[PDB]
């Protein structure tokens, strides 16, 4: 017809049935309307996963379980969700299923492509290695992003992940004069409605004229169904798919967080007749992340930048969801609570975190003596702090004494302010140039400016700053 | 008064009745076991709806397969006889609200078990709204006040921002929430302590506390029986979020103390559990992160188009020895403003309230605070938390550096000054003072366990002489250099006050 | 030689209370990876079993 | 005289029974069974419904032993709720799981009677005075005051002395104020239920003639019972305490030990029930199976119902459900830390997680508040530094810090209060203190009065004057 | 042999028998006691009773709980500890001291058998392998037993 009955809802899964005639393939929108609560003309959109024989099907909701009673029609599509993509689909915020979430005028819908598409093969992945700097310090020091890879905030227990991409957003979006679109994949709304106030102020929006915002902005919400947050990730997806392929530009993804697309499939797979996996997880979560970072690449047609935030339950790795988001992940960067702790931020462990990108002859083979002693000294480091709290750095012998202080300088160092997190530190960030930032770790490491205190380089851009700020300290011990 | 009057208002009941056409779906009983009710038949029954049994114990239609329907029972129904009429009631579990709730203990049936008489109420406010959209919500850009000087200085509340008080039990999880409520006397400031799954003997305890303090005049308590059926005692949070719901709808800015969580999040895995739905890890059912999730997001603050009021709110949640890798402390520090943890090792050891600013944080800053105490003391988050570090790292002590012992003794009187009496809810002017005692170094030369006694000296001597500061800084939110003068003018003389003697 | 003999018996009981602590946490390591993972499978399987 | 019929299923302890389609009986009423035997068929088949499932059939939970009876018995729907004999004729009878003596004393008389469970009693009704007294344990007396009318919890695993403490608890408080006195025993180890049942004959607060004068009800229900058996004796021993504190309306001593055996009796009829499980082992319904006995105990306005309930906490586990619920649903925590014990201190009490909302100052004066306090400092920095001082040696530390720490292992080993009920298990014969005490033991140690004589100079010794005695009497012994 | 009647089934036996064996020790026990004479059981081991029961409810697909143990074991170990007692002279003051042998993994007391036994018997007896290795045989740690 094709107009079935809903046999089964439990939670935001829904057992649709369907005549023998007609029972449609997966993926494919079917949205229940006309009803609500008011007597509304309400509708609600869902696709199908799985479809449990005699001709019904079990199909998860892109919006709210209240509304549809068993025993309603279903109006399928004959098709997968399409998207409305095109440069008119810049600037308003939409939903997962499209509409236009800005609650003024809608989007021209006249290029909708489907949500559910075929990933790019290598033959057609542009091969072609680069380099990209976002003028945060220790980012462009240790874990140097390529303008074309793919991006990971391995991020902790809400730390620095988010002002981390609203702070590289804000250094990068004017940068990149290709198209870009961030993507709310179960983020917080308050704080994604911050980042829009974000790009209204900046201007990245253009609140006054729209379409010309080569950012797009796409949110689903942690309010939302699990069967919505399982495909918000896929439309903005593919609305930088569209814009990889058809605009053929350069492009800037900023989804958040692919653990909550995660937590979403594993929420209603649970629901929907499967079995559990290892801790946290659905089974699908390999071919989950398999179908979205093998669509994120960058094309020998039109590259891509997708950069994510990773928030790992527990703050950990062998949690599988990072165990494998890793194993799909290019330019790793891990938070660590420990330097959040010590308000060192971003508290990325530099242990943890690298990238493919830290090439000797792709960094320049001076860069890469400066990023490997930094990390050599570190690590020592990290290894000697323990029986530091044992034994005491006065006791722990001087050719590591120089060097336990010398790399406690260098993180705190590497702690450098942002334009945004100045609300929560007091003084406006800096934009760091890598040179500045080389040279001043070629002072640190090499022991010139061992006669510093360590807090003139607490939370300071520039060396040439940290030098003034350490004068600054030497004139209050003064006074 | 007995048989003589009411007869009147008998048939004005009576005649004018309904006598509706409403055509019902009723559903036969067919499954009744241990607080839920699959049902038999029962078609066109909406999840959501409540389903009114023999008895009265109504239920909500939770989950519903071709043949049953997965009912709870909001209200334990002791006797249900098979086969029996349980129609649904059509509604979608609407809430009654109204401004006359205000010192009610409610029931989450929105039933007064206060004792002070049944409550006229207009609209019928429904238990699944959902959150205020996107764009139509400003930023957190206005202060909230704690009346506790830590969480103020450090890692400060914001009206609509949603902080998540956070910790081990007994460690006055619930009296730090108290003290925020009834810090708000002044503030035009709704709260609703939503009291989830403890002892009643607790809640009458701190509805006594309310009625000794005055803050029960505008207070909404939603208690829980720990007896209570497992449905009503998750669903009462979302009760206490519609309530706040009809208060911010206007343009009123409110608060809202969950407590506890974790309790919810345990009934409703009872539920869940009983209702086959088959759970996700650590036990639990997986869709705590859903049901936390549409919670915490019906709480956030309107803007000038809606009404620009607020909802804060205070989720406390419990965590078993002090670890946040327990399942449901993992899901809401995921979906809360920030959170902030009661240690017992900084309870036990003198800091109370017991906030370490190393693992505790306010994620939308200091826009969600006062310009004064901004300008003063931004940077004294990190400064403790370096302090911290420090001293932690001076455990290490020989020969300590002049600069780090300066640093140390500073962030140690700095420490001191976080300290702070039972349910003294300092004024957010004297948390300026202090705040600024503390970063003007005056107090680094002077007495470091005498620093208390220097507070509360110079706080009354102020109070006496310089009211006039408190006045005019609370007009203009702003450290200015008046402020300064007046400030260090009573730093000098209470300092010479208390150097003799 | 009062000194670094002093040091040296810091040293003397401080490897041997490290080592008895080492074992203690061995102990409490292999009961909590034991408990944790048997909680583990226990649990998937009862969501396996359930159907 | 209602539906008679048949039961359909047996299966171990859960039955499942069949009935008239007409009439389905209620839902937690209870109902016996008939049923057969080896000589008579006796009606010691008890039972209690759990679940109506389905075809005109109830899925039961059973109270005695159910082996010989089959599906297809008569069984008898009585109708009400579990029925229990309540008064003055549960003076001192030690009495069981549905009511009957078995203290090998007459049947009691039934012309006051009540049901197993009620509803939780009333908002209003609930007290509003925070109560306090004491007990003579100097550890409670300083560092976790008694709500009284409240609920007093006993945490801690296997062997580290809770029913010893229970037993020194109610040797105190058998003869001290309160009034009708009822001990439950939840899984009680039977032959130290019939000890303590000898401890109260011999001490005379039960009576062994003219029984009715005894204000102590000893329902104990053996840990040898059967799961619903377990599963009930904690409502029959509540159903006492309420009933006395609205017909007696008395301050009830409610010593119950311990819950953790009846939810444990919760999980493996569940288990049996088809209930899905929950965290590592239990019942999905512990939280609400708590709530009903801890929102049942509450003091009244005329009957400040003080429990003194244990909890078998498995394992030592705190982040376990079993306590992870009860010490949300009770005032006094009192966890007894095994490794204490191993060292060697009776009673095994930690100080940092056993508290109460009575350690206050509006409660107990600011002076006890702050003297727990001082103690509660010191003992929290000596764990902190205890962590870091058994790894590489002593004196690492500070002068100061290893001050406190003597001074802190001073409170601690001073702590050792000696039991009067263990003279006969240790050797000592135990010792009372109180409130004078409680400040000035604390005084001179905090103040350096006691600053020279060693750790076993005020070890097993209440008083600090019993421990200056002992100071001389070991100086002197040299 | 005249002073005892040993009860030997190994671990060949299915799990169920197994299971069952030290009930009917303590069954014949319960004859032997309540025959006015003292005697003396031992279970031995108590920890293989508690595996083998385990793997009887396994196999019977009853749901375990605590450290993949069901928590119907309390009350099982409950049922053969219980029934040893002394009785009065009302019956004819028979004895049935037991020595239930339970043995713990590595020390670890806070294993959930081992406490399961702890919590329903008359107290512990330790015997630590440190003091066994230690030359002192018999190894009971007399601080702690
Ligand atoms: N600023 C303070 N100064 C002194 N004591 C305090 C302070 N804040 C809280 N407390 C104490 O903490 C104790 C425990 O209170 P509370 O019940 O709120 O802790 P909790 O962790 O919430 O316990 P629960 O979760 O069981 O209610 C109270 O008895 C109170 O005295
Ligand atoms: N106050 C005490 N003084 C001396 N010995 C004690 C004391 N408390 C316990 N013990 C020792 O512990 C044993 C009894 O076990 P304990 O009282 O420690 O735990 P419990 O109360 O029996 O716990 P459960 O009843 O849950 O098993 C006795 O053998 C005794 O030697
Ligand atoms: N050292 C620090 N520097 C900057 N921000 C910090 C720091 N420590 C804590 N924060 C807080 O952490 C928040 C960001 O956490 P983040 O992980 O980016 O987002 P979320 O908490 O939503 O996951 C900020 O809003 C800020 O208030």
């Amino acid at each position: 017809k094709n107009l079935g009955r809903i046999a089964q809802i439990i939670g935001p899964v829904l057992d649709v049935a369907f005549p023998p005639g007609k029972m449609p393939n997966i993926y494919n929108a079917l949205i229940v309307k006309g009803r609500d609560t008011a007597g509304q003309p309400m509708n609600v959109t869902c696709e199908v996963q799985q479809l449990l024989g005699n001709n019904r099907v079990r199909a998860v909701a892109m919006s709210a379980t209240d509304g549809l009673t068993r025993g309603m029609e279903v109006i399928d599509t004959g098709a997968p969700l399409s998207v409305p993509v095109g440069g008119a689909t810049l600037g308003r915020i939409f939903n997962v299923l499209g509409e236009p979430v800005d609650n003024l005028g809608p989007v021209d819908t006249r290029t909708t492509s489907p949500i559910h598409r075929s990933a790019p093969a290598f033959t057609q992945l542009d091969t072609k290695l680069s380099i990209f700097e976002t003028g945060i310090k220790v980012v462009d020091l240790l874990a140097p992003y390529r303008r074309g890879g793919k991006i990971g905030l391995f991020g902790g227990a809400g730390v620095g992940k988010t002002v981390l991409i609203m702070e590289l957003i804000n250094n990068i979006a004017k940068a990149h004069g290709g198209v870009s679109v961030f993507g709310g994949v179960g983020e917080r709304t308050r704080e994604g409605n911050d980042l829009y106030m974000e790009m209204k102020e900046s201007g990245v929006i253009n609140e006054q004229n729209i379409a010309e915002s080569k950012v797009a902005l796409v949110y689903g919400q942690m309010n939302e169904p699990p069967g919505a947050r399982m495909r918000v990730g896929l439309t903005a997806l593919t609305m930088a798919e569209y814009f990889r392929d058809v605009n053929e530009q350069d492009v800037l993804l900023f989804i958040d967080n692919i653990f909550r697309f995660v937590q979403a499939g594993s929420e209603v797979s649970a629901l929907l007749g499967r079995m559990p996996s290892a801790v946290g997880y659905q089974p699908t979560l390999s071919t989950e992340m398999g179908s979205l970072q093998e669509r994120i690449t960058s094309t020998k047609e039109g590259s891509i930048t997708s950069i994510q935030a990773v928030y790992v339950p527990a703050d950990d790795l062998t949690d599988p969801a990072p165990a494998t988001t890793f194993a799909h992940l290019d330019a790793t960067t891990v938070l660590s609570r420990g330097l959040a702790a010590k308000g060192i931020y971003p508290a990325v462990d530099p242990l943890d975190s690298t990238s493919t990108m830290l090439q000797p002859r792709i960094v320049g083979e001076e860069h890469y003596e400066i990023a490997q002693r930094v990390k050599e000294t570190l690590q020592r480091y990290k290894e000697l702090q323990d029986i530091i709290a044992i034994l005491g750095l006065d006791e722990l012998s001087e050719e590591d004494r120089l060097t336990v202080a010398r790399a406690r300088k260098i993180e705190r160092f590497l702690s450098q302010p942002f334009f945004v997190a100045e609300v929560f530190t007091g003084s406006p960030g800096k934009y760091v140039g890598l040179a500045e930032t080389i040279r001043g770790f070629q002072l640190i490491l090499s022991g010139e400016l061992d006669s510093l205190p360590e807090q003139a380089f607490y939370l300071v851009g520039n060396i040439d700053e940290a030098t003034a700020k350490a004068m600054n300290l030497e004139m209050e011990s003064k006074l | 008064i007995r048989a003589d009057e009411i007869s009147k208002i008998i048939r004005e009941r009576i005649e004018g009745y309904n006598r509706e056409v409403k055509v019902v779906n009723t559903g036969t009983v067919l499954q009744v076991g241990d607080g839920i009710a699959r049902i038999h038949g029962l078609d066109e029954v909406m999840a959501g709806e409540l389903v009114e049994f023999e008895e009265g114990t109504i239920g909500i239609a939770l989950n519903l397969e071709s043949n049953n329907v997965g009912v709870v029972l909001m209200g334990d129904g002791l006797m249900i006889q098979e086969g029996s009429s349980v129609k649904a009631t059509g509604r979608i579990a609407q809430i009654p609200v109204s401004e006359a709730y205000l010192g009610r203990v409610i029931n989450a049936l929105a039933k007064p078990i206060d004792g002070r008489g049944e409550i006229t109420a207009s609209e019928s406010r429904l238990i699944e709204s959902p959150a205020p959209g996107i764009m139509s919500r400003r930023s957190v850009y206005e202060p909230l006040q704690t009346g506790l000087i830590a969480i103020d200085a450090m890692i400060p509340v914001g009206r609509g921002q949603r902080e998540l008080i956070i910790g081990d039990r007994q460690t006055g999880k619930t009296a730090v929430a108290t003290d925020t409520i009834l810090n708000q006397q002044g503030q035009n400031v709704i709260c609703v302590y939503v009291a989830i799954g403890q002892k009643a003997s607790s809640v009458a305890q701190v509805v006594t506390n309310f009625q000794e303090r005055g803050a029960m005049e505008y207070t909404i308590v939603v208690a829980e029986t720990a007896d209570s059926p497992a449905t009503l005692q998750y669903l009462a949070p979302y009760t206490g979020a519609a309530l706040a719901e009809y208060f911010m709808y206007r343009e009123r800015h409110t608060l809202i103390i969950y407590d506890d969580l974790s309790k919810q999040a345990q009934a409703y895995r009872q539920m869940s559990l009983l209702l086959r739905r088959p759970p996700g890890r650590e036990a639990y059912p997986g869709d705590v992160f859903y049901l936390h999730s549409r919670l915490l997001e019906r709480a956030a603050k309107l803007s000038s188009l809606l009404g620009e009021g607020s909802m804060t709110a205070l989720p406390i949640v419990e965590t078993q020895a002090g670890d946040v890798s327990a399942y449901i402390p993992t899901n809401v520090i995921s979906i809360t403003d920030g959170q902030i943890f009661l240690s017992a090792d900084l309870f036990n050891a003198g800091i109370r309230p017991a906030i370490n600013v190393g693992i505790s944080v306010s994620r939308v800053g200091s826009a969600a605070q006062i310009k004064a105490m901004k300008k003063v003391a931004g940077k004294l988050k990190l400064e403790l938390a370096q302090f911290a570090e420090l001293e932690a790292f001076a455990q290490f002590a020989s020969d300590l550096d002049k600069a780090t012992q300066n640093q140390l003794a500073r962030g140690q009187r700095l420490r001191e000054l976080l300290k702070q009496p039972q349910s003294a809810p300092l004024t957010v002017e004297e948390q300026v003072m202090t705040i600024y005692t503390g970063t003007n170094g005056y107090l680094d030369s002077l007495e470091l366990d005498q620093v208390r006694k220097y507070l509360v000296e110079l706080r009354t001597y102020v109070k006496t002489n310089k009211p006039e500061f408190q006045e005019i800084i609370s007009s203009t939110k702003t450290f200015t250099e008046e402020a300064e003068a007046l400030l260090k003018e009573a730093i000098q003389e209470q300092m010479e006050r208390f150097l003799l003697q | 030689a009062s000194e670094l003999a002093a040091r040296m018996t810091a040293m003397s009981n401080a490897t041997d209370n490290a080592n008895e602590l080492k074992k203690t946490l061995s102990i409490n390591y292999n009961r909590a990876r034991q408990a944790k993972i048997t909680g583990e499978i226990l649990e998937i399987v009862a969501g396996a079993n359930a159907c």
